[PDB]
RNA sequence: UUAAUAUUUGUUUAAUGAAAAGUAUUUUAUUAUUAUAUUGUAUAGUAUUAUUAUAGUGUAUAGUUUUUUAAAAAUAUAAAAAUA
């Protein structure tokens, strides 16, 4: 993300609406997922013992200044703003997963699973029954051939 | 005489080259040993501008 | 002038093709490409004599007959073969024909090798190979006896190895006891 | 949708800007990584100095970077100077990264593993407090007489923060090419790393033999037979290294400690 | 190597530690992304003379070994030089490439065992004996202590076969106990420094020291 | 490239760049089995160090001998005795 | 055009100089790797004597009966000694016009390198690579 | 005059003994061994320091060390897509 030099409400809304495109991202995921988090930034954060988006969001402005003007992290402000912007829905995902659960429901989850297994069993039962009918028709052909040979 | 002289010259050249290569490898190993000693004494580590925490993480090798 | 040579990052095959130096373990094909008066590559030393002769004699008396390609494939199928190429096989068979060991008779459309001149000596060599196989079986029985002897020797080795383990662990134990006595001798005096 | 008025990658002029139109264009390799850049006359590429082929150009670049890391500076000519400066920046970037892949890449590129080690030892601590532009390029007012090409002095910036080359003076070269470089009067008591000192001592003692004097006179004879002017006769030449000169140079080296 | 990112939380390897490597605490909610876990690159361990000799000494102590209990035996060994199970696996691979040890599979227990090759068994025995003599020369004791140790060694030698086996089991379990106790007082620091050989290849030179921790 | 020891046949792999084309035929390298400096010969060919222009990283690629040499020392039947101790994918 | 591979791969069966190594005409020990004064003729066979190829000295690679060089650089093993084809076939002793007591042959299997065993050795070795197992 | 011309441009060496040919001021060229007078050892040719390894033996890892230049047209080589 460019941000043109400063993080704005449009960038925060961008991150918020892109949070849908990452359902498996928890508040405890690694720091390389945040935008503009290069290898230098990630190594400096690991030196600071920062392995988590929560630990990035819990940083202080003085620590961010130290990381940006004494360590060499250019987009440290952008990484920190991204973390602070996305940290609040991540806590909800971790504690309950509200936006992920209230829209589907365990009832619909189990319904989908049961219908999936029933359809998968029916697909094979169709072939089982058609093979049974084929064997029955083969036996009927054998009986008809025996009758014709007797005739 | 030509055959024997040529073979002897080539053999002696090969042996001198082997000795030279062995000595140079030994000297380079001693050089690396002295370099490691000096780096450990002065605190220099050729593991980047970072500290030992990055190597402990060993996410980059 | 070559694109592979002008390319900034040369491949290993491209660097091999530049090994025109007459040296040990060099590019033999790139050194053979240049004339014989330029490259010092003498004729191929092909080992002839009884070593390939008896081998091909056994392998041919087994089948009696086989074509040249079939003989080469059957030989290559094995592991130990004194023959390096089908041309080597051809030269060995030609020398054997000259010495009246094998004779090649042409069928409707192909040639097959047979043993008709030394058929008695061929059967003698086959019986010698069979007796060598029987001696190999007897040596395998002797190797089973020597394996029982080696099991006894391995029991002795296990004895000396457990003795070495005891004398080592006792050394490690006393070293650790000395270290613990240096640090806090209370645990050392408790263990005695 | 339609196509641009000029479709496909068409070579533009040297000073023509970008077009910013949808065009399927592929790069030869990933040039974003250090020492893997491409040479060209567009702005996205390094200025390709003259060479018989891209392979020859890369070989020239490798020897340039090797000598640059060796003696902390290099006097080059023409379009070689921007490429040398950018590649020195790339080397410093790899050294500050300090990965095993970075070590292996700098070893693949350089001609000297000892120089690879020297770079990875010195450059991190030397340019830890710098963001970019680790090398300085100065266009000289004197030109190479043979081809009238513009000369450029390329060097590294943090001279004082370095272990080697601490206090070295480049206003004038040494007395001999095998002697240690000049040192300012203020930094006379400086000390060099022992491994680099031993390497330099070995390379310098290489030239203290009589076979080198024979090579020197034979080079005089060769360049005189090849038509090169202002080359004296091997009878009039004199050795670069003698006993009394070596004695006084050893005295000066012990003075500089 | 950290306890949370490279291994599940709560586990720890009782072995030599790397010098100046901080054992920083990683939160429990830490998890790697499926794409980020692929591009992880570990530093190369030391498969050199000291680690291969240590592993060969363990494999000579336990004749034969099994790949499951090999790490436990290495941890019980007093002078452990291995860093972790990755270092152990790399040293095993190097020994297999050099031909010191071979890997077989028992058809009874369906498990992989590590046997010592017949051609290299003599060199392994020589290395073990040299290491024993070096440990004896380095170990310090008074006259009475040396006399008591010699008497105990003579008694263990004069003991019977099964008596010697039970004595060896007791001795190795007491060695394991005293090593677990002494580890709390001192550890083994492994230090490394990369360099490049004349062939342009990057390899590390390693030092192994012992440092007291209180 | 893949090199073997002249004395014992120990084999190790290492890519050769354009700065070491002179050392592609014969390498004077320290042998871990011989425990001293031995001469190494060129055995099989690897792809390359750099990249072929407008060609992927796989081009050209190693020969069948290099691919077979790797598969015998690291693969399904090779890492199976080693997957029970550490499972290299993990620590 | 040459129709033979270069740098024969010995990954299937490595061809190395043995520690103990005697001659065929001489039955005396030779230098192992320090000097290439010997002549190595490898064929990938453990057949006695001197498995994975016998060895000859440069000076002694000559026929043992007539003490002369070889015609086409091809010797004949005769009860442990190396003879020439005119000697083995029973023809008269022919003095060559060229060098008498030494033959044109390279050192350290350089002349016998372009022919022999290459990669792959057997058919079951290729299917080992192309199969996932 | 062409001619502000064409042409040259010296930044990286993979190979080993004669004779014809060449006479270039080898100041004592070599320093010695053996024995035994005398005699002679360095450099081609194609009008040149030129597309040039004179193939008489012989075999070999000594890297056995002179090729400028910052965009273009035409031309010369080499490569040149999931179109035919
Ligand atoms: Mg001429
Ligand atoms: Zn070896
Ligand atoms: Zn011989
Ligand atoms: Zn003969």
């Amino acid at each position: 993300i460019a941000t043109g030099g400063r993080v704005t409400n449009e960038d925060r809304r961008w991150w918020l609406v892109h949070l849908e495109c990452a359902p498996d991202i928890t508040p405890g995921t690694f720091i390389a997922w945040l935008d503009c988090c290069g290898t230098h930034t990630c190594k400096k954060l690991i030196e600071r013992n920062i392995w988590t988006i929560e630990q990035v969001a819990a940083l202080d402005s003085d620590q961010v200044d130290e990381l940006k003007y004494r360590e060499g992290c250019l987009k440290m402000d952008v990484v920190w703003e991204h973390a602070r912007t996305i940290i609040t829905p991540l806590r909800q995902r971790e504690v309950t997963g509200g936006v992920e659960s209230e829209l589907q429901g365990r009832i619909m989850e189990l319904r989908k699973k049961r219908e999936l297994e029933r359809r998968r069993e029916e697909i094979l039962k169709e072939r089982a029954n058609v093979s049974e009918q084929r064997e029955e028709t083969l036996r009927k052909l054998r009986e008809a051939i025996a009758a014709k040979k007797a005739a | 005489k030509r055959i024997d002289t040529a073979k002897r010259m080539r053999r002696d050249r090969r042996r001198i080259e082997e000795l030279k290569t062995l000595e140079f490898w030994g000297w380079y190993m001693k050089l690396q040993r002295v370099r490691g000693r000096w780096c450990r004494e002065q605190g220099v580590s050729s593991r980047g501008v970072y500290g030992p925490a990055v190597d402990a993480a060993e996410l980059w090798g | 002038k070559e694109y592979r040579l002008t390319v900034p990052y040369r491949s290993e095959v491209t660097m091999l093709r530049l090994a025109n130096h007459k040296a040990i373990n060099s590019n033999i094909r790139e050194l053979f490409k240049k004339p014989l008066v330029m490259n010092n590559i003498k004729a191929i030393p092909r080992d002839l004599g009884e070593i390939p002769r008896d081998y091909v004699l056994r392998l041919l008396f087994f089948h009696q007959p086989i074509r040249l390609v079939d003989l080469w494939t059957i030989c290559k199928e094995h592991d130990d073969v004194p023959l390096d190429s089908a041309k080597h096989l051809r030269l060995v068979l030609k020398i054997a024909k000259l010495q009246r060991w094998v004779y090649a008779e042409k069928n409707q459309t192909n040639n097959l090798y047979y043993y008709y001149v030394h058929q008695s000596r061929m059967q003698e060599v086959q019986q010698m190979v069979r007796a060598s196989e029987v001696r190999k079986k007897e040596q395998e029985s002797v190797r089973e006896i020597e394996a029982e002897k080696l099991r006894m020797e391995e029991q002795e080795r296990r004895k000396v190895a457990l003795d070495e383990n005891i004398v080592a662990l006792q050394n490690a134990l006393v070293s650790n006891i000395a270290q613990i006595q240096e640090f806090d001798p209370g645990f050392a005096r408790s263990k005695i | 949708g339609r196509a641009p008025p000029v479709i496909g990658c068409t070579r533009k002029a040297r000073y023509a800007g970008i077009d910013d139109n949808p065009t399927i264009t592929y790069k030869p390799w990933d040039t974003t990584e250090p020492l893997m850049a491409d040479y060209g006359w567009t702005r996205g590429k390094l200025p390709k100095f003259r060479a018989r082929s891209p392979f020859h150009r890369q070989q020239i670049a490798r020897r340039m970077v090797t000598e640059m890391i060796r003696k902390d500076y290099c006097i080059v000519g023409g379009a070689r100077a921007p490429a040398l400066r950018i590649l020195a920046d790339h080397v410093v970037e790899l050294a500050k990264a300090g990965d095993t892949d970075s070590r292996q890449q700098l070893a693949y590129f350089l001609h000297d593993p000892l120089m690879v080690d020297k770079a990875f030892d010195e450059y991190p601590r030397r340019f830890k407090d710098m963001n970019a532009k680790y090398a300085m390029m100065t266009r000289l007012k004197s030109r190479r007489r043979t081809d009238a090409v513009a000369m450029y002095f390329v060097e590294y910036k943090n001279r004082d923060m370095s272990d080697n080359h601490k206090g070295e003076d480049y206003s004038a070269g040494p007395e001999r090419f095998f002697l240690p470089p000049r040192i300012v009067e203020t930094e006379k008591g400086i000390q060099r790393p022992p491994h680099m000192q031993m390497a330099f001592d070995r390379w310098a003692s290489k030239f203290k033999t009589e076979e080198f004097h024979h090579w020197w006179r034979l080079r005089h004879a060769k360049l005189r037979y090849w038509g090169v002017r202002n080359v004296p006769h091997p009878s009039d030449v004199d050795p670069l290294w003698t006993e009394k000169e070596e004695e006084e140079w050893h005295n000066e080296m012990l003075a500089n400690t | 190597w950290q306890s949370g990112v490279h291994t599940p939380h709560g586990v720890v390897y009782r072995g030599a530690k790397m010098k100046n490597w901080p054992e920083q605490r990683i939160p429990e909610n830490f998890k790697f992304t499926e794409e980020q876990r692929f591009r992880t690159k570990a530093i190369p361990r030391d498969v050199g003379t000291i680690p291969r000799n240590f592993v060969l000494g363990v494999l000579y102590r336990h004749q034969p070994c099994e790949v499951g209990g090999l790490w436990e035996h290495c941890t019980n060994d007093p002078e452990i030089v291995l860093d972790s199970k990755r270092h152990l696996r790399e040293v095993l691979k190097q020994a297999r490439e050099e031909g010191f040890v071979t890997f077989e599979r028992d058809a009874i227990s369906n498990e992989w065992l590590c046997f010592l090759t017949r051609e290299r068994y003599e060199e392994v025995q020589r290395i073990v004996t040299a290491k024993s003599e070096a440990v004896d020369t380095h170990s310090g004791l008074r006259g009475a202590a040396a006399t008591e140790t010699s008497t105990y060694a003579e008694k263990f030698r004069e003991m019977n076969v099964e008596a010697k086996e039970a004595h060896a089991r007791r001795l190795e379990e007491e060695v394991a106990n005293t090593t677990r106790y002494l580890r709390r007082f001192q550890q083994r620091e492994i230090d490394y420094l990369p360099y490049t050989d004349l062939n342009g290849k990057v390899n590390f030179m390693w030092w192994y020291e012992t440092r007291d921790v209180q | 490239a893949l090199f073997s020891c002249f004395r014992c046949g120990y084999m190790y792999e290492f890519a050769v760049s354009n700065s070491y084309c002179r050392k592609l035929t014969l390498r004077n390298d320290h042998c871990p089995r011989c425990d001293q400096l031995t001469l190494f010969r060129f055995m099989s060919v690897s792809g390359m160090v750099g990249n072929m222009p407008f060609k992927p990283i796989g081009v050209p690629g190693p020969s069948y001998a290099t691919l077979w040499w790797r598969k015998t020392r690291e693969g399904k039947e090779a890492s199976a005795p080693l997957d029970a101790v550490c499972k290299s994918d993990r620590w | 055009r040459p129709h033979f591979p270069a740098y024969n791969e010995d990954v299937d069966r490595p061809m190395v100089v043995p520690p103990d190594a005697i001659c065929f005409n001489c039955d005396k020990p030779i230098d192992a790797g320090d000097v290439n004064s010997y002549v190595w003729i490898p064929a990938g066979n453990a057949t006695v004597p001197t498995p994975q190829g016998y060895f000859f000295h440069f000076g002694c690679f000559k026929c043992n009966r007539c003490k002369y060089r070889l015609g086409h650089n091809k010797f004949y093993s005769k009860d442990g000694k190396a003879w020439c084809i005119p000697c083995a076939l029973g023809r008269d002793v022919r003095v060559p016009t060229r060098r008498w007591h030494t033959s044109y042959v390279n050192t350290h299997r350089t002349g016998s390198r372009l022919t022999g065993h290459f990669f792959p050795r057997h058919s079951h070795q290729m299917e080992f690579l192309f199969d996932p197992n």
